[PDB]
């Protein structure tokens, strides 16, 4: 980047709008229920096991 | 306590001022930064690992370090003083001649890069002047303003960095991954500059630098350097063959050609490193290098 | 000038000439067809380097033969106006010198010959010698000329040359 | 029209790779090995024997990697594909002789750098066989 | 940097709380021995709630933050409180100072307004937050004892995945074993296993832990060799370490919602009482 001052211009403008439409979707309880379903399927899956 | 002024630099002005307590001469390199702005980054951590981790690592081929102090705005560096550099030997001043003294330069340069690669440290700032010389003639580096701690995998990082004169062929195209060949590319470029005493790669930006390198070394083919068309940022040029390296340089022995060819290899996975370079037939002959006493110094 | 580009020509194969390996039959026939010929766009095809790609079999009504668009890369030879190459003297006549550059025939007019090397019809072997007998240019000699004008014709292309230029003679 | 003195080339022969005598003689030598160590059943022709003999009559190189080295130094300068083969196949001696064969060479770089370029060509030139 | 065992960390952070009490009593402002201060056992909850919130702040960062950048800020929050208490320095500014001081050395294209524009408040309130970071940015450097030799477990994690997809032709799908292993490295990051173990053996433990719970149990992997195992040389000094890493994750107490709201109220009374 560039030091000195300069950056004080659009400082507050970028703070309000960071990215164009941020990917903030709650598809699975704040993106956390899908992590629990993947762990449960590994403990009891289709792995062939003896008796 | 200001003493004398030297010169400027890329992003830091060198000041020759004697520091306190320690009687050694300190060359303060003040980095121009900001402090007037509110939410300002101020100090950049690109040199934080330099003035905090260099005190632990001790090596003769690596520059020293004493203390460090600052406050966002003015970050005064505390480093040992050096006599001259390497650009003054070739550029402008042409009276200082080194008859068969280049062997001592590459011998002390590969040892400094080998010690940094062992601790997972890359010197991503190679340019024909960092090789600082002291009174005893000990070849040491300059500053670590672009160092980084890497590991086994190689991911994407910064681009369009490093001095445009000494640029790796994989860095000009904007490749996301890299490796040891980044620091091993400018090793032969500095060696090629001390032979003919002329700029070996006088190029401009990333587009002009590709023309000078390819017209002299060649174009990476499929058998040479694979994986080339898969990169998005790619340009199609002419089918450059390859100029030999034993006719461009006049004063060059047979053992010297065994090292220059291995350093200018377009394959980073097959490029020679520092351990295999010191075990070649060039650093094990009759013309032994000089310790540093017989090496001349500029005016 | 010797070049190396890619050529594409339609090769017709006889229906009886198939054999076990159909790809080997088309390859052996390609070397005995396009070689030795010359075109006005590519040049004199000498030999075929490496076969690139071979097309499928195109069948058209009224023509029992089979077609295979075989793509390859063969060397050519197309002279240009202003090329300076060597030649071999084949015939010497009082009207003009007859030289040939490989499969290409050249021609040198009388006005392009200096007055020193005058034709001598006295001796049996025709040659162009000077007055002081310095150099002798006779049959089967290595000389040099400059191409003035090229011309293509079936296979034996024509390219007139000149001799008045300097730095020539027996090289 | 086409002109080799002013580099007036058509759209088909503008970026084409040029070949010299020893290069064509090397590729034609591989065809001769396919007739001696295999022969198959088909015979060649007299044109192949006359072309192979004409290339070796004016050839001056031997090794494969040596030929590719001559075409390398003649490319980094502001030249052309046609001027590259004229300075590699004929193998000029002096710097003034190079410009006498190419009319478009005088209007380029000076003779101070051209003398160093011809030093590598004369070094790799096989004087004897 | 690694230390030794859990008993060593039980005395380093305990002496930091008693060190601040020596300067708060000898002043005549706060009554000695009162519930106003925070107990050393109560500081464990504050070191877990703000650490989990720091992980969520890095996930919603723009653009895509690298893996080693997230784990870098977690190493600065633990080594700072080894010599200081949580009452003198509020964790609200500490977790933002450690995150702002851990996004440059990894060669990431980021500027000053890009890191600030991430909270959910007014733009004018974000300007005062960085002004207090400068007062703690210079102090955070001196509190690290000049120790920046740090290595995140996400770096050697990509090296073990190549050995499994090459020596074992069956296990050729590294995308399946990647999601089940990233969650294990995040749970162990909240404990104290980074300052007590080698960062090279942490990535190896996540491979055997995520594979044993799925069914595919490698029995010949321990008999092979992969660059001196990135740990020790003997085989007996390898099973006792992996069993201790999973014990800290199972015994990890999550931050209770009924305790964070109480500790934050008692912590604000010390900062508003003029150095207390």
């Amino acid at each position: 980047h560039v030091p000195e001052l300069e950056m004080l211009g659009r400082l507050g403008y970028l703070n309000h709008v960071r990215a164009a439409s941020p990917q903030d979707l709650a598809g699975g309880y704040t993106s956390s229920l899908a992590c629990h379903r993947a762990l449960q399927d590994a403990f009891s899956g289709l792995f062939w096991q003896p008796s | 306590e200001k003493l004398d002024f030297l010169g400027e630099g890329q992003f830091a002005t060198v000041y020759k001022a004697r520091d306190k307590n320690t009687n050694q001469i300190v060359a303060i390199k003040k980095i121009k930064l900001g402090h007037r702005s509110e939410a300002k980054d101020g100090i950049n951590r690109t040199a934080l690992r330099e003035i905090k981790l260099l005190q632990e690592l001790s090596h003769p081929n690596i520059i020293g370090l004493l203390d460090a102090f600052g406050h966002k705005s003015n970050i005064s560096l505390v480093f040992d003083f050096m006599e001259t550099d390497l650009e003054v030997i070739i550029k402008d001043n042409s009276l200082v001649l080194t008859p068969s003294h280049i062997k001592a330069y590459m011998l002390m340069t590969l040892q400094g890069l080998e010690y940094l690669h062992q601790h997972w440290i890359l010197h991503r700032d190679l340019k024909p002047n960092n090789l600082l010389l002291d009174e005893n003639g000990v070849l040491k580096l300059a500053d670590f303003g672009l160092a980084k701690s890497f590991g086994s995998p190689n991911r994407a990082y910064t681009h369009q960095v490093v001095t445009r004169w000494y640029r790796a062929p994989e860095l000009l195209f904007g490749a996301r991954m890299y490796g040891v060949g980044v620091d091993m590319w400018a090793v032969g470029c500095i060696l090629a500059e001390l032979l003919l005493r002329v700029p070996f790669l006088p190029g401009d930006s990333d587009l002009d630098q590709l023309t000078r390198i390819f017209e002299t070394l060649g174009t990476p083919t499929e058998e040479q350097w694979p994986d080339m068309c898969s990169l998005p940022d790619y340009v199609t040029f002419k089918s450059f063959p390859g100029i030999p390296l034993h006719h461009i340089f006049s004063a060059a022995g047979d053992d010297l050609l065994d090292l220059i060819q291995g350093l200018f290899l377009f394959n980073p996975c097959a490029r020679i490193t520092a351990t295999q370079a010191l075990k070649m037939k060039y650093f094990s002959n009759r013309p032994g290098p000089t310790p540093g006493c017989q090496l001349p110094r500029p005016n | 000038m010797f070049y190396h580009i890619s050529l594409e020509h339609e090769i017709l194969l006889h229906p009886r000439y198939f054999g076990p390996n159909l790809l080997n039959t088309v390859k052996q026939k390609l070397f005995t067809e396009v070689e030795g010929t010359c075109t006005g766009k590519y040049g004199f095809v000498i030999a075929v380097t490496t076969i690139d790609n071979i097309g499928a079999g195109v069948i058209q009504p009224g023509r029992g033969f089979v077609l295979y668009p075989v793509k390859y890369k063969a060397i050519v030879f197309r002279p240009f106006k202003g090329e300076v190459v060597d030649a071999v003297v084949t015939q010497v006549n009082k009207v003009g010198l007859f030289t040939e550059i490989g499969p290409m025939s050249c021609f040198i007019s009388r006005h392009s010959i200096p007055s020193e090397m005058e034709f001598d019809p006295n001796s049996n072997p025709p040659c162009y010698k000077t007055m002081d007998e310095d150099i002798v240019i006779q049959q089967d000699d290595e000389i040099r000329l400059k191409i003035v004008g090229t011309r293509v014709d079936k296979n034996d292309i024509f390219a007139i040359g000149s001799l008045m230029d300097d730095y020539l003679g027996l090289v | 029209e086409e002109d080799a003195s002013q580099l007036i080339f058509p759209k088909e022969f503008e970026t084409a790779e040029t070949l010299l005598n020893s290069e064509v003689h090397m590729l034609l030598e591989h065809r001769k090995q396919q007739n001696e160590s295999a022969e198959d059943e088909q015979e060649l022709s007299e044109v192949f024997m006359k072309t192979l003999n004409y290339t070796a009559r004016f050839s001056r190189f031997k090794n494969r990697e040596t030929i590719a080295s001559v075409r390398s130094l003649l490319l980094q300068k502001k030249l052309h594909k046609f001027e590259l083969a004229c300075l590699a196949n004929l193998c000029p001696e002096t710097a003034e002789e190079s410009k006498a064969l190419i009319p478009s060479l005088e209007g380029r770089f000076e003779d101070e750098e051209l003398q160093q370029i011809l030093d590598d060509i004369q070094t790799k030139r096989s004087f004897q066989y | 940097w690694t230390f030794s065992s859990e008993e060593q960390l039980a005395r380093l952070r305990a002496d930091a709380n008693r060190k601040f009490r020596c300067k708060a009593v000898a002043n005549g402002k706060v009554l000695p021995n009162d519930p106003v201060f925070l107990e050393p056992h109560e500081e464990m909850t504050l070191c877990k709630y703000y650490e989990k919130r720091l992980l969520e702040f890095c996930s919603v960062f723009k653009p895509a933050m690298p893996r080693s950048v997230v784990g870098t800020a977690c190493m600065y929050f633990k080594r700072f409180y080894l010599n200081n208490s949580v009452m003198e320095y509020h964790p609200r500014i500490i977790m933002l100072t450690c995150a702002f001081l851990a996004c440059k050395v990894d060669e990431f294209n980021v500027s000053s307004p890009q890191f600030v524009g991430n909270l959910r408040e007014s733009p004018l309130g974000q300007e005062k937050a960085l002004e207090q970071i400068l007062e703690y940015e210079l102090l955070l450097i001196q509190q690290l004892n000049f120790h920046l030799i740090v290595h995140n477990p996400y770096r050697p994690f990509e090296g073990f995945l190549i050995d499994l997809k090459t020596r074992y032709p069956i296990l050729e799908n590294p995308e399946i074993l990647r999601k089940t292993a990233d969650d294990f490295l995040n749970r162990i990051a909240l404990t104290d296993a980074y300052l007590l173990y080698t960062p090279s053996q942490i990535a190896l433990t996540a491979i055997l832990s995520s594979a044993s719970r799925a069914g595919i149990t490698m029995e010949s992997y321990l008999s092979e060799s992969l660059m001196l195992k990135e740990n020790r040389t003997c085989l007996s000094q390898l099973l006792d370490i992996m069993k201790s890493m999973r014990n800290l994750v199972k015994k990890y107490e999550p931050p209770r919602s009924e305790e964070v709201a109480v500790l934050k109220q008692k912590l604000e009374r010390c900062h508003s009482a003029e150095l207390a």
